[PDB]
C-alpha cells in the first residue's frame, strides 16, 4: 500500500470503519426529522397540485408577470 | 394506603374476579378496575404519570368554564366580545392570548415536562406525577399527603369526566357549564 | 389561513388519530400482552 | 437531584465546578458538548449583551454629533453603509483571532474558560471576591442576554425606543 | 545577537502550518461531540 501526503492527510477520515453508537442512538431524532420532511413534502406537493391554496401563492404562469 | 378500605387490596369491590394482576396495592388509588387490562402491557409508571396530568388539566379547565360563565376579568368583555367557551378557543387564537399560552406551556413541558417522564421511565426515584411542588406544606405532614394523593386523583378522575361533559353538552345545546344547568330544556338551542 | 390549509391540518390530525394512533395502540397492546 | 428543578436529576456533568451552576441543563446540552467550551460561550455572549444593553440605553439618551441621530436598531443599517460597521467588525474580529488561540488553550485545559486575564483596575482582591464577582457576571450575563433580546423585539413592534416606550407605554 | 538552534519542523512544513491556519483552524474542534 502506497503512502502519500494526501493519503496521510485524509487517513483519519477513513479510520473508524465499523464504529457504531450503542443501541438505537439517535433514531428517534431521525424519525422526527423524517416526519417533518414528510409533512414538508406533502405541503409542497399539495401546493403544486393546487389542493392547497395559501394566500399570495398563485401556482400559475400568470404569476410571473 | 390512606386506608386499605378506600384503596388497594381487598378493596377491589368490582365483583373482584381476583384483581387485574399487574394492578396491586402499590399504585395509589387502585380499586383494580382494569377491564381492558391496559395495565397488562403498559408501563403503569407512564400510565400513572399520564393519568394525573390529564386530571390536573381538567380540574383546571373545569374550574374554568364554570368561573368563566360566572366571571370575566377586567376587560375581556370589550375583546372576546362576550363569547361561549369554545368560541374563545377560536377568537383567542387570534387576539393572541392562546398563542402566548402555548408558547409558555410548551416552554414548561419541554424544559421540565419531558425530562421528568424519562427519569420516571429510566427508574429515577421520582414517582409518576411528582414535580415536587409543595410551596405551602399541606404535603409536609406525611399522613395528610397520603389522603391528598388519593384525593387529588379521584377529583381529577371526576373532573375529566365533567369537563368532557361540559364540552360535549355545549356543542349539542346551550352555552357553557353554568347556563346548561340554567336552562333544563332542549327548548332554546343557541348555536355554537 | 385558507379553508384549504384548515382541511390540510385536520387531515393530518385525523390520519394521526384515526389511522396511526389506533393501529399503533393495538400493536403495542397485543404485542406486549402476548 | 437538580437543585433548580427538584424533579429532574442533576445533569451528569453539571457538578458545580463552574460557578453559576443550579443544575439547570434540562435538555442535556452539557453531555453532548464540552462544558468548558460552553462556559466560554456563556460569558462571551453575555459580555456582548451586557455591553449592548448599556448601549441601547446610552444610544437613546445621547449620540455623538458627527453621526446622524437614529434609533438604536436603525443604526445597524446606516452603519452598514457609512462603513463604521466594518470597522467595529474588523476589530472585534481581530480581537477574536486571539480568542481562537485562547479557546484551543481551554480545550488543552491550559486556560480557565472565560479568562482573558483582564483585570486592569485590579478590582479582584481575593479568591473569594473573585468567586463573588465571577458569579455576579454570570448572573448579569444571563439577565442581559434576555433583556437585549427584549429591547430589540419590543422596538420591532412598538417602533418606540426602550426609554420612550417606558414613558409612553402605548399598549398594542 | 541571540541565535536559536531551531531543531524543529522544516521550512516547508512551517508553510504548511501557515496554510493550515487558513484551511484547518481549531475553531470547530471546540464543538466536537463526546
Ligand atoms: C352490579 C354489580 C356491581 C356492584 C354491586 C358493585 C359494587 C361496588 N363497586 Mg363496582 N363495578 C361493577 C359492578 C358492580 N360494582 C362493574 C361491572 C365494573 C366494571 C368492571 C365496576 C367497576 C368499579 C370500580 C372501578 C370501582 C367500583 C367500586 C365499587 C364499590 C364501591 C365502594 C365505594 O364507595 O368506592 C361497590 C362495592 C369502587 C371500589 O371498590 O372502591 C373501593 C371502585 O373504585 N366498581
Ligand atoms: C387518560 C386518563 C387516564 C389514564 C392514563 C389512567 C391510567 C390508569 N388508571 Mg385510571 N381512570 C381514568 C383515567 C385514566 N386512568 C378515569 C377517567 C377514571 C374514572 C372512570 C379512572 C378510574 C380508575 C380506577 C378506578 C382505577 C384506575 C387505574 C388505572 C391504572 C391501570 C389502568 C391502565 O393501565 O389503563 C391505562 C389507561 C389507558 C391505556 C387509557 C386507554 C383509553 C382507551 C384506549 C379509550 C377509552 C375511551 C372510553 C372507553 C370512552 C392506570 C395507571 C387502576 C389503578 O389504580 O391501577 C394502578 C384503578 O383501580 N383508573
Ligand atoms: C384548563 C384550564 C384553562 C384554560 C385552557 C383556560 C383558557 C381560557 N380562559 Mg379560563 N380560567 C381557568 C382555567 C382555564 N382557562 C381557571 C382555573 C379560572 C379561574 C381563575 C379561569 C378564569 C377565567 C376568566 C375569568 C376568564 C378566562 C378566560 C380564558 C381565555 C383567555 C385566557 C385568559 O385570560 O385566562 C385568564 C385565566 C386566568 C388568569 C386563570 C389562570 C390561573 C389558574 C389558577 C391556573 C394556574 C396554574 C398554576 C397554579 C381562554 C380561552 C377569559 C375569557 O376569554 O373569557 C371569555 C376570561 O375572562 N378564564
Ligand atoms: C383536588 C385537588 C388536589 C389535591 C388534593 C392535590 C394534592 C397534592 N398535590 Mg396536586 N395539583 C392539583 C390539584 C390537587 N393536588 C392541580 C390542579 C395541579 C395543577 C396546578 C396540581 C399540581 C401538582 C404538582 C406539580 C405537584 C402536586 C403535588 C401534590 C401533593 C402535595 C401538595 C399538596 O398537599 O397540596 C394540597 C393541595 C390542595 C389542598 C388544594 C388546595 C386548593 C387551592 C387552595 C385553591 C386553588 C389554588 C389557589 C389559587 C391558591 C398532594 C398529594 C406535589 C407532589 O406530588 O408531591 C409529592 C407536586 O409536585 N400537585
Ligand atoms: C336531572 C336531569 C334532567 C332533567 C331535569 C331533564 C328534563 C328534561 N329533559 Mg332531559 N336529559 C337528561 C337529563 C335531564 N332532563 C340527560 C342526562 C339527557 C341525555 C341522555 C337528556 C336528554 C333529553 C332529550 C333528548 C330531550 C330532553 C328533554 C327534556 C325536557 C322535556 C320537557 C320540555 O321540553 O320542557 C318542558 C318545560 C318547559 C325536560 C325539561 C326534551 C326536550 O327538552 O324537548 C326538546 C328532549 O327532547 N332530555
Ligand atoms: C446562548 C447563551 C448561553 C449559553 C451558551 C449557555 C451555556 C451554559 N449555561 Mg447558561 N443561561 C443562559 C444562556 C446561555 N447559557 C441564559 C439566557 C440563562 C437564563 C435563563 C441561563 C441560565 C443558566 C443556569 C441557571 C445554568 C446555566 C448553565 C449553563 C451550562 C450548561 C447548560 C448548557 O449547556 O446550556 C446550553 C445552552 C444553549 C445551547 C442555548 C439554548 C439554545 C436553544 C436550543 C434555543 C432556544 C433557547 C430559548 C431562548 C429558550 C426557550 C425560550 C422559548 C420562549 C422559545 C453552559 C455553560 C448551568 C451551569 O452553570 O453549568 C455549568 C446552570 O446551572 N445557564
Ligand atoms: C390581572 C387581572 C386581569 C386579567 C386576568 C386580564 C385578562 C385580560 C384578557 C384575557 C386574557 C384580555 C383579552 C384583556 C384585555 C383588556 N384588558 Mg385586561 N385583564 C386584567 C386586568 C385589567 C385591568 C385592571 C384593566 C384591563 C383593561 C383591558 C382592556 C381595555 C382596553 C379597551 O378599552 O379596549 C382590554 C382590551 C382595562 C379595562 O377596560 O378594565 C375595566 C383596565 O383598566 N385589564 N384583559
Ligand atoms: C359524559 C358527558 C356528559 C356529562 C358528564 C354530563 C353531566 C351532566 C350533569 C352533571 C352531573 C347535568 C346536570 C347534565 C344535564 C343535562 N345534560 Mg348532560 N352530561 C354529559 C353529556 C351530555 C349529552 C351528550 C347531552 C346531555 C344533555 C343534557 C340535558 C338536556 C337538556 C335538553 O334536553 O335540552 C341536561 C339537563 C343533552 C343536551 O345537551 O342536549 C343537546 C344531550 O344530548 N349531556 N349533564
Ligand atoms: C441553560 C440551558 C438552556 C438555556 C438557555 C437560554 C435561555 C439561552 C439564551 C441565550 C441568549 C439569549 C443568548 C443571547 C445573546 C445575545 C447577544 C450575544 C447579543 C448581542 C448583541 C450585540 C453584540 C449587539 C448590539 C448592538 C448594539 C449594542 C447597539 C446598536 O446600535 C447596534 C447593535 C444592534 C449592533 C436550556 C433550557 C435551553 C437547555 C439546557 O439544558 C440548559
Ligand atoms: C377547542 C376546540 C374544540 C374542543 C374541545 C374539547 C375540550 C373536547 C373534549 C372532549 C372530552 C373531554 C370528551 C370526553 C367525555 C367523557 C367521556 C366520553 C367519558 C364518559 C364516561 C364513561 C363513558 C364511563 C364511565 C364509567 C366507567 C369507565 C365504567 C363504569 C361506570 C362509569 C363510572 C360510568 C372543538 C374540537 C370543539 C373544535 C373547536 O374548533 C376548538
Ligand atoms: C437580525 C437583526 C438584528 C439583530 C439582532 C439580535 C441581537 C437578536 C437577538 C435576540 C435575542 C437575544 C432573543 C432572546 C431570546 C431569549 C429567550 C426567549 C429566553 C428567555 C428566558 C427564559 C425563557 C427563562 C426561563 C426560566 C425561568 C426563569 C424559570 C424556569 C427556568 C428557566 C428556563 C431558567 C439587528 C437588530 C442587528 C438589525 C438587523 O436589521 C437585523
Amino acid at each position: 500500500a502506497l503512502r502519500t501526503r494526501l493519503g496521510e492527510l485524509l487517513r483519519p477520515l477513513n479510520s473508524e470503519y465499523g464504529k457504531v453508537a450503542p443501541g438505537w442512538g439517535t433514531t428517534p431524532i431521525m424519525g422526527f426529522v423524517m416526519l417533518l420532511f414528510a409533512v414538508f413534502l406533502l405541503i409542497i406537493l399539495q401546493i403544486y397540485n393546487s389542493s392547497l391554496i395559501i394566500e399570495n401563492v398563485d401556482v400559475d404562469w400568470a404569476s410571473l408577470g | 394506603y390512606r386506608e386499605g378500605v378506600l384503596q388497594g387490596l381487598g378493596t377491589d369491590a368490582i365483583p373482584g374476579t381476583d384483581r387485574p394482576k399487574n394492578l396491586d396495592g402499590a399504585l395509589v388509588g387502585d380499586v383494580g378496575f382494569d377491564p381492558l387490562g391496559f395495565s397488562n402491557w403498559l408501563d403503569l409508571r407512564w400510565a400513572r404519570e399520564a393519568e394525573i396530568k390529564h386530571g390536573r388539566v381538567a380540574m383546571l379547565a373545569a374550574t374554568g368554564m364554570i368561573v368563566q360563565d360566572v366571571y370575566k376579568f377586567p376587560g375581556v368583555q370589550k375583546t372576546f366580545g362576550d363569547a361561549s367557551m369554545m368560541k374563545l378557543h377560536n377568537v383567542a387564537v387570534d387576539q393572541g392570548a392562546m398563542q402566548q399560552l402555548f408558547l409558555w406551556i410548551t416552554v414548561l413541558e419541554t424544559l421540565t415536562g419531558i425530562p421528568a417522564i424519562i427519569q420516571t421511565l429510566n427508574g429515577s426515584e421520582r414517582q409518576p406525577g411528582d414535580f415536587g411542588f409543595d410551596p405551602l406544606g399541606c404535603g409536609r405532614n406525611p399522613e395528610t399527603l397520603a389522603r391528598r394523593q388519593l384525593v387529588e386523583l379521584k377529583n381529577g378522575r371526576l373532573a375529566m369526566i365533567a369537563v368532557g361533559g361540559m364540552v360535549h353538552h355545549y356543542l349539542l345545546v346551550g352555552r357553557g357549564p353554568i347556563e346548561f344547568v340554567k336552562n333544563i330544556p332542549n327548548f332554546k338551542n343557541p348555536l355554537p | 389561513m385558507t379553508p384549504s390549509f384548515s382541511a390540510f391540518i385536520n387531515s393530518l390530525l385525523a390520519g394521526l388519530f384515526i389511522v396511526i394512533i389506533p393501529i399503533g395502540t393495538a400493536l403495542l397492546i397485543v404485542s406486549q400482552s402476548d | 437531584f437538580s437543585a433548580a428543578v427538584p424533579f429532574l436529576k442533576r445533569p451528569t456533568n453539571l457538578d458545580g465546578q463552574y460557578i453559576g451552576d443550579v443544575g439547570f441543563d434540562p435538555l442535556g446540552f452539557s453531555d453532548v458538548f464540552d462544558l468548558r467550551v460552553l462556559r466560554e460561550a456563556e460569558l462571551k455572549h453575555g459580555r456582548f449583551a451586557m455591553l449592548a444593553t448599556l448601549g441601547f440605553i446610552v444610544q437613546e439618551l445621547y449620540t455623538f454629533p458627527f453621526f446622524p441621530k437614529m434609533a438604536p436598531v436603525d443604526a445597524h443599517d446606516y452603519f452598514v453603509k457609512q462603513g463604521g460597521g466594518s470597522q467595529i467588525i474588523f476589530w472585534i474580529s481581530f480581537v477574536e483571532l486571539f480568542g481562537v488561540v485562547a479557546l484551543f488553550e481551554t480545550l488543552q485545559g491550559k486556560r480557565e474558560p472565560g479568562d482573558f486575564a483582564f483585570d486592569p483596575l485590579g478590582l479582584a482582591k481575593d479568591e473569594a471576591t473573585l468567586e463573588r464577582y465571577r458569579l455576579a457576571e454570570v448572573k448579569h450575563a444571563r439577565l442581559a442576554m434576555i433583556a437585549i433580546g427584549g429591547f430589540i423585539h419590543q422596538y420591532w413592534v412598538t417602533k418606540q425606543t426602550v426609554l420612550e416606550q417606558l414613558g409612553n407605554f402605548k399598549s398594542l | 545577537k541571540a541565535a536559536p538552534e531551531y531543531n524543529g519542523p522544516s521550512f516547508r512544513e512551517g508553510l504548511e502550518y501557515v496554510f493550515s491556519f487558513v484551511w484547518k483552524p481549531p475553531i470547530l474542534i471546540a464543538w466536537k461531540p463526546r
